[PDB]
């Protein structure tokens, strides 16, 4: 029970139901055999992958993480692709310098393409303030601001 | 004592908020009781 | 609305046995070898399990 409440909290969001099982190796010996399985949650169909955006990404990191991540079947895909894609993206990103460019979200599932739409920032107001911080003995600051 | 944090553990379980956030589009995230039965009189549907 | 009424009915266009397996239902066929940009024409509209 311990074993498959920490694997379901753990593991969340690809996996939809683990279920173990016990079989007798031999009725006398009282020996068991442990047996996991895991059913994770699944699209009905999906085809191809796909980037749109992310206009700073080359193209060669465009046919990379897409020769990646091209799913084996066509029928009853898990949600684990997308994620992938996802963090391949936020890895690329992040390792160039930018965090703030991250991928927006996925569509293009009405026809079977899992496209990211990936959307980046800008910085577009600047501001500043002045704070000045008083002494005293009660252990929490307080600031004046000017 | 026990309650409140069976309540909170409850809560967990049942209104995960990151799941109902993006369960549309790519999960089946659903507020249901226990289930009560199995099998039904074929004519329930007339309920409807 | 008109009451549905559940009475078991007799064989017709097979035998009591089977069903209609080779009926078409409009939905939408994949193929494997991957198309980049194809629209199927009828969107598998429910997409999760």
């Amino acid at each position: 029970l311990d074993d498959r409440r920490k694997l379901e909290i753990q593991y969340e969001d690809y996996i939809a139901e683990v279920e173990i099982r016990t079989e007798y190796v031999d009725g006398k010996s009282n020996h068991q055999r442990v047996v996991y399985k895991f059913t994770p949650h699944q699209f009905r169909g999906i085809n191809a992958i796909d980037i749109k955006g992310a206009a700073l990404m080359p193209a060669s990191e465009v046919e990379r993480i897409c020769n990646e991540c091209l799913p084996k079947q066509p029928y009853m895909v898990d949600i684990a692709v997308m994620d992938k894609v996802r963090n391949r993206i936020e890895q690329w990103y992040q390792s160039r310098g930018l965090p703030f460019c991250y991928v927006g979200f996925f569509d293009g599932m009405d026809d079977g393409i899992l496209r990211a739409n990936v959307t980046e920032a800008k910085i577009d107001n600047v501001s500043v303030r002045f704070v000045r911080p008083k002494l005293t003995g009660d252990s929490e600051l307080e600031y004046s601001v000017y | 004592n026990q309650i409140k944090t069976k309540k909170l553990v409850a809560r967990r379980i049942k209104k995960r908020y990151k799941l109902l956030k993006q369960m549309p589009n790519q999960l089946m995230y659903s507020p249901t009781g226990p289930l009560l039965t199995e099998v039904l009189p074929s004519h329930y549907i007339s309920v409807f | 609305k008109p009451l549905q009424r559940y009475i078991p009915q007799n064989g017709g266009f097979t035998w009591p046995g089977d069903y209609l397996r080779l009926e078409i239902v409009e939905m939408p066929k994949l193929k494997s070898i991957n198309i980049k940009k194809t629209s199927l024409k009828q969107k598998i509209n429910v997409q999760p399990v």
